[PDB]
């Protein structure tokens, strides 16, 4: 039933301060506070959170190993398989058309 | 009308509603027939055309929606495009339909 | 022909809270149904967002002092027409001429012989030009 | 008719090698006991060769043309075929169900693969199937 | 047991809001006796549409 109060200069309940309360092993009960929870990388396409990459604070990143924040496959590490999948599709698809279409301008244009 | 042989054939012959199965039946080369709801999204439709170049298998773009061509069929759930393995009664692959 | 005239919305004020026809829209896009827009668009819609917003208050400000002085060149082309029609005295206009009196008078500082009655004559009583 | 026969080039559109092109050595419809889906044998580029100029010469035109191979089993819902072929003659030998359960004729395999591709390159064939998929 | 949300209202903001409430009342009360506070919507509808006040007019 002990009461603890902020351990920082600011005395205010604002989103950057936040107070957890530990038993110390003191037997008693002090503030701590909390960091800012990190958030998941999102797919650059769709929105959607990328699989098989750790979620860390933007500076933690630079210590990490490279397969802790990529995927093996193209446009790993920052679009997820179904928009990359789609990518291939619609760019092979894409070049099919301007062949065919470019085959019928040649065929319209040998006319004269 | 184009529903009465449609419905005829789900009666009595082989189909396969969806686009997986339609594509599976492409790959086997088993289809005779594919008809494309309108509704259908734009990536999928070309693919589905390429697809039927690439297995010289006949195209009939229905007039409707997926809701309509599922009615069309005869089931209570929207079919984005249908594959007519054998005709079996119906004569829509005689009609050049 | 000369009737057309009388037609004019732009020598007409109407009452400054008219109900207008019933039109129901989605007031906006659900949060939850929204496309996904990377930083740089979302910025780029804010920017135009803000351009449009001033382009639209500008236009309105252009059309409301344009209005005025369109309603006054066409008010002297309209009674320069009127008066040179009654110094003619022409017996077949005058109802016509002094009904578009009466009508924009204040916006300033025989049916069988006509034909192709005025736009609106069910609604349109004619103040001077009876029957 | 059927599309998914030896010799046809194909797209893959999922796994490390999205985006690649691969060509088919031996397709199995009914697939396998370890694969049961209807799958392929394929052999692609990994690594695709670089354009050369006349500024480059001797050693580097050497280092830049050369080409990395793969060979995969792929699942047809991983494919995107195309309507090109290319001759799968010099090595449909090496690829098979066999291959992929012994590491040593994989080895073996690749290594003839890529033989076979910088001689087909080099012989100036098939420059679609040599060039990169820009997507 | 109250929560302590509920003790920090009450004891900041409980008068000031009571207060306001009964403000808001006394002239809600005031003004439904008086002539001439109607709503947009009611107001158009009086006006009427341009063909309703040209049948007005005729
Ligand atoms: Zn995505």
């Amino acid at each position: 039933a002990q009461r603890v109060t902020f351990r920082r200069r600011n005395p205010y309940n604002t989103r950057s301060n936040k107070i957890k309360v530990v038993k110390t092993p003191g037997g008693i009960l002090r503030a701590q506070h909390v960091k800012k929870l990190a958030t998941r990388p999102k797919c650059g396409d769709c929105g959607s959170a990328l699989q098989g990459i750790s979620t860390l604070r933007p500076r933690q990143y630079a210590t990490v190993s490279k397969t802790h924040k990529t995927v093996s496959r193209a446009y790993g590490g920052s679009r997820c398989a179904n928009c990359v999948k789609e990518r291939i599709i619609r760019a092979f698809l894409i070049e099919e058309q301007k062949i065919v279409k470019k085959v019928v301008k040649e065929q319209t244009e040998a006319a004269k | 009308s184009i529903n009465q042989k449609l419905a005829l054939v789900i009666k009595s012959g082989k189909y396969t509603l969806g686009y997986k199965s339609t594509v599976k039946s492409l790959r086997q080369g088993k289809s005779k027939l594919i008809i494309i709801a309108a509704n259908t999204p734009v990536l999928r439709k070309s693919e589905l055309e390429y697809y039927a170049m690439l297995s010289k298998t006949k195209v009939y773009y229905f007039q409707g929606g997926n809701n309509e061509l599922g009615t069309a069929v005869g089931k209570l759930f929207r079919v984005g495009v249908v594959s007519i393995l054998e005709a079996g009664d119906s004569d829509i692959l005689t009609t050049l339909a | 022909v000369l009737n057309m005239l009388l037609s004019l919305d732009v020598l007409h004020d109407y009452d400054p809270n008219t109900k207008l026809k019933g039109n129901v829209s989605a007031p906006k896009l659900k949060k939850k149904d929204r496309v996904h827009l990377s930083k740089k668009q979302r910025k780029a819609r804010k920017e135009m967002q803000q351009i449009e917003e001033e382009m639209r208050n500008a236009e309105q400000a252009v059309s409301a002092e344009e209005r005025e002085r369109n309603q006054s060149e066409i008010l002297k082309i309209v009674f320069t027409i009127y008066l040179n029609i009654l110094k003619n005295n022409a017996k077949t206009l005058i109802g016509s001429v002094l009904e578009g009196l009466t009508k924009f008078g204040n916006m300033a500082n025989y049916r069988s012989l006509r034909l192709a009655d005025p736009l609106n004559n069910e609604i349109i009583k004619p103040s001077v030009n009876v029957s | 008719a059927k599309f998914l026969k030896a010799g046809k080039v194909a797209v893959v559109v999922r796994g490390r090698y999205a985006g690649k092109k691969v060509v088919i050595v031996k397709p199995h419809d009914e697939g396998s006991k370890s694969h049961p889906f209807g799958h392929a044998l394929v052999a692609g580029i990994e690594r695709y060769p670089l354009k050369v100029t006349k500024k480059h010469g001797a050693k580097k035109v050497a280092k830049r043309t050369k080409i990395k191979p793969f060979i995969k089993v792929v699942n047809y819902n991983h494919l995107l075929p195309t309507r090109y072929t290319l001759d799968v003659e010099a090595f449909k030998s090496v690829v098979s169900t066999e291959t992929f359960e012994q590491p040593s004729q994989r080895e073996e395999a690749k290594k003839v693969v890529k033989k076979a591709f910088e001689e087909r390159h080099q012989a100036g064939k098939n420059q679609w199937f040599f060039s990169k998929l820009r997507f | 047991k109250v929560s302590k949300s509920t003790k920090k209202f009450q004891s900041k903001h409980l008068k000031h809001t009571l207060d306001q409430r009964r403000k808001e009342k006394i002239q809600k009360k005031r003004i439904q006796g008086r002539r001439g506070n109607k709503t947009d919507q009611e107001k158009a509808d009086a006006a009427g549409t341009r063909e309703q006040q040209q049948l007005k007019k005729s």
